[PDB]
């Protein structure tokens, strides 16, 4: 008997993967993505048309000030990207010329903050600056912003300004209490259009009372069994998850890059490392092991990978817009590049991909 | 008192006889004595096994019929107080329900429900749309179209 | 590159009457005139049914206001060496305490979430800077942020001090930190142009308080202390309104079905801090719902009654209430040209029938308001749901809830009401049969997944009429999806299993010939086809794809791994229907 | 064994235990007392601690009177210097 | 007499939900109870600290004890309760800033004395004593 508790009361009472097959990262990688987009694409396809005739239903559900939240196995990035962007910001455009921008978060990634993504929202809409009175005795400049476009948007009338898209809100990073509360926060607002989806199993016990009211959500159950190619892409599949770390991004991000960029990553990796020895394993990087910009550029010149100072500047954005390496000024006020990921990971990205 | 049996000693002919006089196909016949041949482990009960498993395929096989007729479903179980002869059928359910969890998700099963388009008795252009949760289900607020047909037929 | 990798890339979508999100019903054959009547409809219903939500809640706001500034200013007289305690009980952080603007002294409003209170040092210093800072505001140099600025305010503004300070989240709040700083706020009693009032708000009961708190601090309360019991649903007295508000919206025109009350009343009963919003919510997605899949909502108002059209009629007919109807008729009497005409024998004559017998009014969307008024009018009582009140209405148990009170049965004949049966009633009713509230509002998450992984053909459509020409036409009938497989073989197994014996029963339960034909079927890549050619090719496949499901369970938390100096063993972490 | 010593309920004997800890008879299981550096007060002061998170009948404590030495102090002529002798 | 008495220096504990109500019964029996639920019962110990446990042994002991309808699955309303139950401190986790409840790291423990989920039990009719009588009274 199973399928009861009386069945996990039941349950609850040497081989090893050395002798199993060996599979290079190109068999692996060619096998998933003929058995991804080969084993059932029609079924698949069939069931998304299928689906696909809901989104009236979604758009007149977050018309009325619900956040949308799709559960599932499988996949919802294409569902949502393809039905905000394709669909309901034009819609939402010709019902109130130019289309209603939408935020894509993307939440398996484990390096999403809420600092950028509220930054990122406060340049969407443009909100009143927080003045000295309601900035506190050293508050939350986020929090408290966010319930004063509460208030500034309970008397306003009902239009959507932003659609923000939450692709896999449980995942490592956007899970945390304080960007659930950022979100939760955000979705009081009837102005912007809340689409998010979910994969962990336990996800609801995240949210409480207030934050399932704030959130005011209409679960809709999307389940397709797609690859999840891009989910995985941050973290390792051979290693069997044995999450929060990111090198595993970066090393994708590795691959397909400039060599001038690779070049420009690697000296920064080894001069990191070669302060992290001087200095003493499993410490990540922080800005006390870390290069300043100007012995960088000197660097990077005598190594001929940028010019001047500019140049460097223009190909650090890249890296510093995907979490990959911050430039933060200390107390001396010199500016520093710093690389968040440990001893092991940068020599792990040493080895493989910048050899 | 077929049910209390335990351990009961029975033989193919029972089996093959049971699926005959409920109108199964030779071929899901043959599934069912396949599948009692490898479930013969857990006979704890098996009559109730049986009885739960060909109650659950003639369930799939007439789904349709079924579908019109709102009392063959009944018509249905009162052969099993007659032809076993144990007027309970609080015990019917019990075996039904805990065989049907017992091959919910097994490969036979599947392909049966698939090959018959029954979905747990409701089919699956109907059943994709109230699982995504559409409002537009067909709510059972009114009566479906072939009652109201024969009905209609009756009533002329 | 890629924006995939990215966090939180923003898009701006390039864009192309169809602004409607409602759709045609009826097969769509329904006008587009019908679809812009409807939401022209639920428009109205909302806007009224909202607009009275909205005076509720500044009902609620107003009263709460009123009640908390009524007991904060008492007049009570006592050795005035004690706080003024005000307990609400049951309160959540929301309401917002508003100060009486005395001339001869400053009332201060200083409020304490446990998020600004870390420890004594900074809930002093905050208290002080909020101080200072509404006492320069009110006032129209510099200072220390501790209890000097407390005994020489009144050498700095020349009037006397009446700080009131809100807890905001007792609870939540260390109660170390609150008790030493309840006693750092005793040390301000020695001066006499300082009043100090506390207000906790309390989300349990004061006896978790009592628990936490010392014995000295807890006498020092006892000295002033109030209690009061702020709660939404306190009494039953603002979720009556707001139920009375939906009833008032859709009198006439709509009726709620008993199954539907009943599911209102069973999911406000599993909800406590917030049953209010969960009600108003539960109500304009019935609504939403109601108008967004029934085409009959165009004849709420009876302007439109003259457009029915033959799909109309065709829906119309299969009413159960009409069958019973006419059954009726023919049992009483056997008209033949009669029934015909009512019939579909003359459908003309059929829309007359329905033009006289939709605008019936239901007395009891009205009766049982006025039932309603008679307990706050004779009978005084107060603590019932107007929900539980209708519903048993509907049912026909009114008596057998209004005895329960006993005090009203001098009256019993009086408010005694037979609900009565209305033709046609169904096609203008708010229910709950088809579990769509149940699966969009309050779903089975765990469940919903686990059903979905265990039968996946409930999900992916089994089409056969375009095997053929796609790729792996064959392999999709005998190979099921990875996903829901392997979370039959995980049902299957025990507690603890081997990540090896796993991939084993997986590799043993997929067929290995046609999956090895199905692998080379593409000549275009070549890489597989030499794979393919690799004796053990099929294990090294299976491996990929039992890989790949691994990753996608430990994701999702199905499974845990243990004995990471091995990594070889996994937990199950989801049974079934738990 | 006997006039009889009146026994006291947990509310009425709450405020007699944390007398005694006020006058450290008892302190916390694993508690510092005060940190020698201000920056280690500083810290330990931004810290919520798990003792005071539990709640107070199950908050584990630990002595700085051992049973001896109540023995040894104790007159023989008190009630309880039967009791001192476990 | 009635002064000097009793001190009086003290100035339905819970309006919980049902679900919450039977969420700490259920938290309280696992914490409190050691894993030995096979044997007998579902088909003091109680004056040292409270154990530890996972979600899942929670909701099997939830379903276990919930009265029948014929079972109570978890849904969104119950882990709802259940997380709203770890807001008001009633349970709490091994918790340190950051909390991750999704984390299978994360174990959950009971912060009630036995007279509050003594008067939850009573308050929905539920022999939690008689549970715990078998190791102690």
């Amino acid at each position: 008997f199973l399928d009861t508790f009386e069945g996990y009361f039941d349950q609850r009472k040497r081989h090893t993967m050395s002798m199993a097959p060996d599979v290079t990262r190109e068999e692996f990688s060619l096998v998933s993505n003929f058995f991804n987009e080969n084993f059932q694409k029609r079924p698949r396809q069939k069931l998304f048309e299928i689906q696909k005739k809901m989104f009236p239903q979604y758009w007149f559900e977050l018309t009325q000030g619900f956040s949308l939240l799709f559960y599932g196995v499988g996949s919802k990035r294409n569902f949502l990207e393809e039905f905000a962007i394709d669909y309901l910001s034009p819609k939402i455009a010709y019902s109130q010329v130019n289309s209603i921008p939408c935020l894509i978060l993307n939440g398996y990634n484990p390096s999403c903050n809420y600092r950028d993504v509220f930054k990122e929202i406060t340049d969407l809409l443009v909100p009143a600056e927080l003045t000295r009175s309601e900035t506190k005795y050293w508050g939350n400049h986020v929090i408290l912003q966010i319930q004063k476009m509460i208030d500034f948007y309970k008397n306003q009338p009902l239009d959507i300004k932003l659609i923000l898209v939450v692709h896999n809100l449980d995942g490592p990073s956007i899970r945390k209490n304080t960007f659930q509360t950022m979100l939760s926060f955000l979705s009081v607002i009837r102005q912007i259009a809340i689409v998010a989806s979910t994969d962990h199993i336990y996800a609801p016990l995240l949210w409480d009372n207030m934050k399932a009211q704030n959130y005011n959500f209409v679960f809709h159950d999307i389940s397709n069994f797609e690859p999840s190619t891009v989910e995985s892409t941050f973290q390792d599949v051979m290693k069997m998850g044995k999450t929060s770390s990111g090198a595993e991004g970066a090393k994708y991000v590795l691959q397909s890059l400039t060599v001038n960029s690779k070049k420009m990553y690697k000296l920064l990796i080894e001069t990191q490392m070669q302060n992290m020895g001087n200095l003493s394993g499993p410490k990540r990087g922080t800005q006390r092991t870390g290069v300043e910009l100007k012995l960088f550029n000197h660097l990077c010149a005598a190594d001929f990978i940028a010019s001047n100072e500019i140049a460097l500047r223009s190909m650090l954005r890249e890296f510093i817009e995907h979490k990959m390496a911050n430039i933060t000024k200390n107390n001396s006020g010199m500016e520093i590049i710093w690389v968040p990921y440990t001893y092991a990971e940068l020599e792990k990205l040493l080895k493989t991909v910048l050899n | 008192s077929l049910l209390v049996k335990k351990y009961c000693k029975m033989t193919t002919e029972e089996i093959i006889r049971l699926c005959n006089d409920f109108e199964l196909p030779r071929e899901v016949a043959y599934k069912i004595v396949d599948e009692y041949n490898i479930n013969a482990s857990r006979l704890v009960c098996p009559w109730q096994l049986v009885c739960g498993l060909v109650l659950n395929c003639t369930f799939i096989v007439f789904n349709e019929r079924r579908r019109k007729d709102p009392r063959i479903d009944h018509f249905i179980v009162s052969k099993m107080c007659s032809l076993m002869l144990t007027s309970k059928v609080d015990d019917v359910i019990e075996c039904v329900k805990l065989v049907k969890e017992l091959i919910i998700g097994e490969k036979w099963f599947r392909d049966l429900q698939i090959r018959y388009d029954d979905f747990d008795g409701i089919r699956y252009d109907e059943i994709i749309f109230r699982k995504l949760g559409s409002m537009l289900q067909t709510t059972n607020i009114l009566v479906t179209d072939d009652q109201y047909n024969i009905w209609k037929k009756r009533i002329e | 590159f890629a924006d995939a990798q990215r966090s939180h890339y923003t898009v701006y979508p390039s864009l192309p009457d169809k602004h409607i999100p409602f759709v045609k019903l009826l097969s769509g054959k329904e006008s587009e005139v019908n679809v812009e009547k409807r939401w022209e409809l639920y428009h109205q219903l909302h806007s009224h049914f909202h607009d009275q939500v909205d005076h509720i809640i500044d009902n609620i706001e107003a009263d709460l206001k009123a009640e908390i500034s009524d007991l904060l200013y008492s007049e009570t007289t006592q050795k005035r060496r004690c706080f003024n305690t005000i307990f609400l009980l049951g309160s959540d952080s929301t309401t917002k305490i508003e100060l009486k603007d005395e001339s001869s002294r400053y009332n201060v409003l200083i409020e304490l979430t446990p998020k600004e209170s870390p420890n004594v040092r900074m809930m002093l210093r905050r208290s002080m800077y909020k101080l200072y800072s509404a006492a320069d505001a009110e006032e129209h140099n510099d200072v220390s942020y501790d209890l000097s600025l407390v005994e020489n305010f009144k050498r700095l503004f020349g009037k006397d001090l009446a700080m009131v300070f809100n807890f905001k989240d007792v609870d939540s709040i260390n109660f170390n930190t609150l008790d030493n700083f309840i006693i750092l706020l005793k040390s301000a009693f020695k001066y006499d142009h300082v009043k100090i009032s506390l207000i906790f708000n309390i989300n349990t009961n004061l006896s978790n308080i009592e628990k936490n708190l010392r014995q000295s601090t807890i006498r020092l309360l006892k000295r002033n202390y109030h209690k009061l019991d702020v709660s939404s649903n306190k009494g039953f007295k603002y979720g009556n309104q707001i139920f009375q508000s939906f009833l008032d919206t859709v009198d006439g025109k709509l009726n709620l079905s008993d199954r539907f009350v009943e599911f209102i009343l069973s999911k406000m009963a599993n909800n406590t801090n917030h049953n209010l919003q969960l009600l108003t919510k539960m109500l304009d997605y019935s609504l939403m719902s109601y108008f967004f899949q029934n085409a009959f909502s165009v004849f709420i108002d009876p302007v439109n009654v003259d457009f029915l059209n033959d799909d109309y009629l065709k829906i119309l007919s299969r009413c159960p209430t009409f069958m019973f109807f006419v059954e009726g008729l023919i049992k009483q009497h056997a008209p033949a040209d009669e029934i015909l005409s009512l019939l579909t024998n003359k459908n003309r004559g059929l829309e007359e029938f329905f033009v006289e017998f939709l605008v019936r009014e239901n007395p009891i969307n009205g009766h049982a308001k006025f039932v309603a008024r008679f307990l706050e009018e004779e009978l005084n009582i107060t603590n019932f749901n107007l929900i539980e009140l209708y519903h048993n209405l509907l049912i026909g148990k009114l008596d057998s809830y209004l005895d329960r009170w006993s005090a009203c049965k001098e009256y019993k004949d009086r408010l005694h009401f037979e609900p009565i049966d209305t033709i046609f009633q169904e096609l203008f009713t708010l229910d709950n049969r088809s579990g769509l509230l149940t699966q969009s509002i309050f779903p089975s998450y765990k469940s919903n997944i686990e059903d979905n992984l265990l039968s996946w053909e409930q999900v992916l459509p089994s089409l056969d009429k375009e095997n053929y020409d796609t790729l792996s036409g064959d392999l999709d009938k005998i190979m099921a999806p990875v996903l829901g497989q392997l979370f039959k073989l995980y049902r299957e197994a025990n507690m603890t299993i081997n990540i090896y014996d796993f991939y084993i029963a997986f590799r043993e339960t997929l067929p290995k010939e046609e999956i090895l034909n199905f692998i080379r079927k593409d000549p275009s890549n070549t890489k597989l086809l030499e794979l393919a050619e690799t004796p053990d090719a099929f294990d090294k496949v299976a491996l990929i794809l039992f890989m790949q499901a691994i990753f996608a369970f430990e994701n999702m938390g199905l499974i845990k791994f243990q004995s990471t100096k091995s990594y070889d063993l996994v937990e199950k972490c989801v049974w079934r229907g738990i | 064994r006997i006039n009889t010593i009146k026994l006291w309920l947990k509310k009425d004997v709450k405020n007699v235990w944390e007398n005694l800890v006020q006058l450290d008879f008892f302190t916390e299981k694993s508690a510092v007392g005060l940190r020698d550096n201000a920056t280690a007060a500083f810290y330990a002061s931004n810290y919520q601690f798990q003792g005071t998170m539990i709640p107070f009948d199950l908050r584990s404590y630990q002595m700085q009177i051992i049973l001896q030495e109540l023995r040894r102090i104790i007159p023989k002529s008190n009630m309880y210097y039967s009791w001192t002798q476990l | 007499i009635k002064l000097f008495l009793s001190t009086d220096d003290n100035l339905q504990t819970y309006d919980l939900s049902i679900i919450s109500k039977y969420l700490l019964i259920a938290s309280y029996i696992c914490s409190y109870l050691e894993p030995r639920y096979d044997a007998s019962i579902f088909s003091n110990p109680r004056y040292l600290q409270p154990s530890l446990f996972a979600i899942e042994r929670l909701l099997a002991i939830f379903q276990a004890i919930f009265p029948i309808q014929s079972l109570m699955k978890a849904n969104i309303e119950v882990f709802q309760n259940l997380s709203e139950l770890h807001t008001l401190k009633l349970i709490a986790t091994t918790m340190n800033k950051n909390i991750d409840y999704l984390s299978p790291k994360v174990r959950w423990k009971v912060n009630v004395p036995w007279e509050i989920i003594k008067e939850i039990s009573e308050s929905v009719h539920f022999n939690i004593s008689d549970y715990f009588s078998d190791i102690h009274e």
